[PDB]
């Protein structure tokens, strides 16, 4: 983002980030399971603060 | 009267606690509910029924000889 077209950002790209890995990574993606919102209560008790 | 926040001084302790929308209210009321009431009367058994053992024998005894002292003797 500033002043930049973006031609120049993408000839860029493809000079310094064309030696990253393929599409395709030997089947090992990691997949976000959901995640289980728990009703709950921590209390940490400190009279000394 | 006492009022929250003017009670003790605690420092250092943790409680994690659940909402009771998420867990149950009978959890295992019989698989851990019968070994405790087992644990409790044992270890308080001795304590409790011998006196009331000692006045189970008092009351047969008295009323025994009460029940049968105004019988009639041959004398």
């Amino acid at each position: 983002a500033g002043g930049l077209e973006h031609r120049q950002l993408l000839d860029l790209a493809q000079k310094h980030f064309s030696g990253l890995s393929g599409t395709y990574d030997e089947d090992a993606v990691p997949t976000l399971s959901p995640c289980r919102f728990t009703g709950s209560q921590i209390c940490h008790r400190e009279d000394g603060l | 009267g006492r009022q929250f926040g003017h009670l003790t001084r605690v420092r250092h302790v943790i409680t994690y606690s659940l909402s009771p929308f998420e867990q149950r209210a009978f959890p295992h009321y019989f698989s851990k509910g019968i070994p405790n009431v087992l644990r409790r009367t044992r270890a308080c058994i001795l304590r409790v029924a011998p006196p009331f053992v000692a006045f189970y024998l008092v009351y047969t005894w008295g009323t025994q000889e009460f029940e049968k002292s105004k019988r009639k003797n041959p004398a």
